[PDB]
């Protein structure tokens, strides 16, 4: 198992860390320290960069880093 | 068009008592409760809207046993059977022939 | 000599003594039921309700409720609905 | 009150592709259908040691009576059907051993006997207690043994139990030693697995009760018995 | 046989870990020292709430923390109580008794409480 | 009568009303076994009441095995005290009794045929399923095991003193069949 | 098949004398005489011998073998091979309530002489050549 | 035949049942005894020659007015023939010695319905294999 | 990730004090460390596993007894080890089992 695992680890713990309240983004460095995903690979990055965090409409793109996205849900 | 059938009084469909206790219905009887069977089963089926093809084939099956109320002997149509080998006695049959 | 009276049959006794040798599959932690979810769609894609109680080794209503969660039912017109591991 | 579709008989019976366009859509009940499956099963088990229809007749009303009395929703119907069989043979006066209806069924000794101590509870009836009588004319005749030795046995298990030699013991127990004990005083003999694999005892249980029964054996024996062996050549386990 | 056996298992340790030593580019050397090394190591309250009326209810703690006296360590495979005794089944399995070290495949065990 | 039943066991239930996880208890504990694939509860055992308890994660408490009511509520004492050590703060609520189960002789052996045939609508004698005969009597809630032996085992009391007119009414029958 | 492949051979057929079987369960030989008097049907046992194996993979077959396995009840032509009636000499047949002139022939079924009568059909295996002039 | 294939397409479905559901299977309980027995009593009792499109008639109640009737009964011939064509009817030469020229019923079934001669023998049949080897042998 | 109950023993303490004398020598990383604790154990198990066909035997009294997820806690005092070739007398052992 490979390359199709980690997008659900990652999107839930980013969302799990939106619901402490961490409004400001996190760079995916960030998340992967705590994730216990340091030996992730790098097509494994780009292939994250260039469609998870960008297709899903849960992610916000704002001065690059990646945040939640609460103005599209009801709060 | 059929749209309202008509259903037999008791004496055209009699039923008749055995020995000990029974009640042994009429053919037309049995056909009645398939056909009233039926008829309900499209009606809630058309109340609560269900497929098309659910509404079509319970169509189908309501035109067969309304047929076989009349004819059983519909050249090539299954026969209205009871449970044994016996095909059912529809009106044509109460009517035409030597024992008609 | 045939049909001769007994307390109870082979078959069902071994089958008793292989139930209770093995038990009642152990309600999990969520996130170890996840780890098996996780590996069971890196494995494959779409699944089959029965086989995935089966390799998760999981009581089927506590499966029912961990999957609802993340997962959806989508209705095909070939065999049956089926469950979809994808969380999207 | 339904009616089945018979089989087509030209090419307007039949669809596009092999099939007929009319089909045995049957509007059964759940209820009858799993009730019609329990008499099904009921005549199965009944036919496989030859009950007579009879039995089988008032193993369908018990049956009938705990289906619509519904008190026992969770035990499978199979459970229920073969308790009920055991009580309609009880009733008739021809009982047969808990084993004996195990033996036809798919249900344990453990779940008939269950089911059968909750259906008397439920219809709130009772059944004759079980006399080493009954279970002789099956036991003996299984094991081919002669109509003097159907007597024999007959008067010896009962005066065994009438003046309370055995205490406790289960009817089968003290039937089967009585064919034991009275078969070796008979040209025709009988070993310890035949009687056991044929009344459903144990070779401990039949040991016991025939050391039990043993001491008072000429005294039990009816007065009119071919002595085919002496009384005192009797073999003691 | 204890020493025959100390034998086998040092060589099946050496032959397994071969390829382990191997994937992550570990030289040969350092297994050979280490087996010296390591030989060189072995060669009437009504208000019932407050519970502290009794005391002293428990025994030594000690016991499991110290670890010091002989320890069995092995596998169960079946293990029945009948009212008195334990009756035990129990697969192989090594011990240490007062340094000698001892082992069995099989043991049948009887215990009293 | 001049014979006094004896309560060989005694089960209650209490709720301590606070919620426990048990693989922590099971594992600071000094004689508890929690097998998850077997059962939902970690057993406890004391060896000075040889009473045993089911510790259950909803944290309702069962005790069984004593010999005593105030015996039984001075284990369940004992038990919630071994919680406490864990540092969870348990109550004491709602100690409720459930059963008591007492065993007694008559000294005489009974003829069980006579006594199933004159109360058949409260005997039920099955020398197949268990030698014993059971006998529910209705107004106590209470069942009877009797044997040829003589010995009774009464079951199914709510309280210490319901077990006793339950035996005073059924020693008279009984002295009515007595072999 | 369900991983083990269950397999079932029957071999041997058995088949004893007409038997009846009473409320009691005791088997007694049904003297043709009674099957007629009391409406019951003169049919045989018919015992079958069945060769039980199992297949799987770690080869542990076991050859289980169930002897003389009840199958149901066959009926049987009076004063054949497999009736009481066959070797028994006039006096017998007297001594037994069945006539001796009796022929035979013919099965009881519910009480019911029932008898088989020929039934004609057309040759098996021939070329037949025909005349439709239709 | 066919009810041997009933019986076996039986036990073949209870068997896959208790397979699919992952146990062994008892085989005494999968045969259901009902089959053959109350299927031959059916046949021969009803005289409908099939499944409970067949046959009917084969089998008759023994005809016991007199004993002449008797063995007449137990020695008839029935023509499958509809009961309308008369060339089945008729007395056809090759009957002579096999079959009675003058016993037959008047009315609706006269020539259908014969009667064995009074020699007449019926073959039960036996294998064609000795045939076969001796011919083989043969030139 | 596997039984984990042979390290509790000498030959583990051994296997331990010369990992741990690897590591203070930043000759290895802690990582393979656990890899060579993980083979030996499963070698170990192995070898057990395989290579003993002997039996013994032992009687005591206990004390003490526990079990949490598949390990056995008992404890015995007084024990006899009885076999047919030496017989061992010891005061207090303790029985840890897991499966």
């Amino acid at each position: 198992g490979y390359k199709f695992g980690v997008l659900a680890k990652i999107v839930n713990y980013m969302k799990t860390r939106h619901q402490r309240g961490d409004t400001h983004p996190l760079t995916l460095d960030e998340i992967l320290d705590e994730t216990q995903h340091l030996d992730i690979g790098l097509k494994q990055k780009q292939w994250l960069m260039t469609e998870a965090l960008v297709n899903n409409p849960k992610i916000e793109v704002i001065d690059g880093k990646y945040a939640f996205k609460p103005k599209y849900n009801v709060r | 068009i059929v749209t309202v059938l008509p259903v037999p009084p008791l004496s055209v469909r009699p039923a008749v008592v055995m020995q000990g206790s029974a009640r042994n219905q009429d053919d037309l009887t049995h056909k009645l409760a398939d056909i009233v069977k039926i008829n309900n089963q499209l009606r809630r089926n058309e109340q609560n809207g269900a497929a098309a093809h659910v509404i079509a084939e319970d169509v189908k099956l309501l035109q067969f046993h309304v047929a076989t109320m009349v004819d059983n002997e519909l050249p090539g149509l299954p026969r209205a059977m009871q449970k044994s080998g016996r095909p059912l006695k529809s009106l044509k049959q109460r009517l035409k022939g030597k024992e008609g | 000599t045939n049909y001769k009276p007994v307390a109870n049959h082979q078959y069902n006794i071994e089958y008793e003594r292989k139930k209770k040798e093995d038990g009642k599959r152990a309600r999990a932690d969520k996130q170890h039921v996840l780890d098996m979810l996780f590996s069971a769609f890196e494995k494959h894609q779409y699944y089959n309700l029965k086989d995935l109680v089966d390799i998760t080794k999981q009581p089927v209503v506590y499966l029912k409720e961990i999957l609802k969660e993340i997962g959806v039912q989508n209705v095909k017109g070939i065999h049956k609905n089926t469950w979809e591991l994808k969380p999207e | 009150l339904s009616t089945m579709i018979g089989k087509g008989t030209g090419a307007a019976s039949f669809d596009e592709f092999g099939n007929s366009k009319y089909q045995n859509r049957r509007t059964m009940s759940s209820s009858d259908r799993a009730m019609m499956n329990a008499f099904k099963e009921i005549t199965t088990m009944a036919d496989r040691i030859n009950l007579p229809r009879n039995i089988v007749d008032r193993t369908n009303n018990l049956f009938k009576q705990v289906y619509e009395q519904k008190s026992l929703k969770g035990r499978a119907n199979d459970a229920i059907a073969s308790a009920c069989l055991y009580i309609a043979c009880r009733q008739e006066g021809v009982p047969r051993t808990f084993k004996e209806i195990c033996a036809v069924s798919r249900i344990s000794k453990k779940e008939i006997g269950r089911c059968f101590k909750l259906i008397l509870k439920a219809l709130e009836t009772s059944v004759d207690l079980i006399t080493t009588g009954d279970f002789m004319s099956r036991f003996c005749s299984n094991l081919c043994l002669p109509k003097q030795v159907q007597m024999a046995a007959t008067h010896i298990a009962r005066k065994a139990v009438e003046l309370d030699l055995v205490p406790g013991r289960s009817p089968i127990s003290v039937a089967a030693a009585a064919i034991y004990m009275a078969s070796q005083a008979s040209a025709e003999k009988r070993t310890q697995k035949e009687i056991g694999d044929i009344a459903g005892v144990a070779d401990v249980t039949i040991r016991q009760s025939y050391r039990l029964i043993y001491p008072r054996a000429p005294d039990l024996f009816p007065t009119d018995f071919k002595f085919d062996t002496p009384v005192d050549k009797l073999p003691q386990l | 046989t204890v020493p025959k056996l100390y034998r086998s298992v040092i060589e099946d340790v050496i032959n397994d870990v071969r390829d382990i030593f191997l994937d992550d580019g570990v030289d040969e050397q350092v297994l050979m020292e280490l087996k010296t090394l390591w030989e060189n190591k072995l060669m009437g309250q009504v208000e019932e709430e407050p519970l502290n009326s009794e005391d002293d209810v428990s025994d030594e703690e000690g016991q499991e923390l110290f670890d010091t006296e002989n320890v069995v360590v092995c596998q169960y495979d079946k293990i029945h109580r009948s009212k008195n005794k334990w009756k035990f089944h129990l697969k192989d399995g090594i011990m240490n008794l007062n340094g000698r070290d001892y082992i069995f495949s099989k043991a049948i065990g009887d215990a009293e409480w | 009568s001049g014979i006094v039943p004896q309560l060989q066991n005694i089960v209650s239930t209490v709720n301590l009303g606070c919620k426990l996880d048990l693989k922590t208890i099971a594992l600071r504990a000094r004689n508890a076994e929690y097998n998850p694939k077997r059962f939902a509860a970690v057993i406890m055992r004391i060896r000075e009441p040889r009473t045993t308890a089911l510790i259950f994660s909803s944290g309702k408490m069962v005790c069984t095995g004593a010999k005593s009511e105030e015996q039984s509520r001075l284990a369940a004492r004992k038990y919630a005290r071994v919680v406490q050590k864990l540092g969870f703060p348990a109550k004491f609520l709602d100690f409720k009794i459930q059963n008591m189960v007492g065993s007694c002789d008559v000294k005489f052996p009974i003829r069980l045929e006579g006594l199933v045939l004159t109360h058949q609508q409260f005997s039920s004698y099955e020398p197949e399923l268990f030698p014993g005969l059971i006998y529910r009597m209705i107004k106590p809630r209470i069942v009877l095991l009797i044997f040829v032996s003589g010995k009774v085992v009464l079951t199914g009391a709510k309280v210490r003193a319901e077990i006793y007119e339950a035996f005073e009414n059924i020693y008279p029958i009984l002295k009515g069949f007595r072999k | 098949q369900a991983p083990p492949r269950y397999l079932l051979k029957f071999e041997q057929i058995y088949l004893s004398k007409p038997t009846h079987w009473e409320r009691d369960g005791a088997p007694s030989p049904m003297m043709p005489n009674e099957a007629r008097l009391r409406n019951l049907t003169y049919s045989a046992p018919l015992y079958v011998d069945i060769t039980k194996t199992v297949i799987k993979e770690g080869e542990e077959q076991l050859q289980t073998q169930h002897q003389k396995t009840f199958i149901g009840k066959i009926p049987i032509m009076l004063r054949s091979t497999y009736c009481l009636l066959n070797g028994l000499t006039d006096r017998d047949l007297c001594e037994l309530n069945e006539c001796p002139l009796d022929p035979g022939g013919y099965f009881i079924i519910n009480g019911s002489e029932k008898v088989l009568i020929a039934q004609e059909k057309m040759a098996t295996n021939t070329v037949y050549v025909f005349a439709k002039k239709d | 035949r066919g009810m041997f294939k009933n019986l076996l397409k039986e036990v073949r479905i209870y068997a896959q049942k208790f397979i699919d559901r992952g146990k062994d299977f008892n085989l005494e309980l999968a045969i259901k005894t009902r089959i053959i027995s109350d299927g031959l009593k059916y046949s021969l009792a009803t005289g409908n020659w099939g499944d409970q499109q067949a046959r009917a008639g084969v089998s008759q109640v023994l005809n016991r007015l007199t004993f002449a009737s008797t063995l007449s009964h137990l020695r008839r011939l029935n023509s499958p023939i509809g009961r309308k064509l008369a060339k089945p009817r008729q007395l056809h030469n090759t009957l002579w010695g096999m079959v009675c020229p003058a016993e037959t019923p008047e009315g609706h079934a006269v020539g259908l319905v014969k009667n064995l001669a009074l020699m007449a023998y019926i073959s039960v049949g036996s294998q064609p294999s000795p045939i076969l080897e001796f011919l083989e042998e043969w030139s | 990730m596997a039984y984990q109950l042979y390290r509790n023993t000498t030959l583990g303490n051994s296997l331990q004090e010369s990992l741990d004398e690897l590591i203070q020598s930043q000759q290895i990383t802690p990582q393979l460390a656990l890899q060579v604790l993980l083979q030996f154990d499963k070698a170990i198990n192995a070898a057990l596993a395989q290579r003993v066909r002997n039996r013994v035997n032992f009687r005591g009294s206990l004390n003490t007894y526990r079990f949490c997820d598949n390990v056995w806690t008992f404890v015995l005092n007084d024990v006899e080890f009885r076999e047919v070739t030496e017989l061992i007398k010891v005061d207090k052992v303790k029985i840890v089992a897991c499966d």
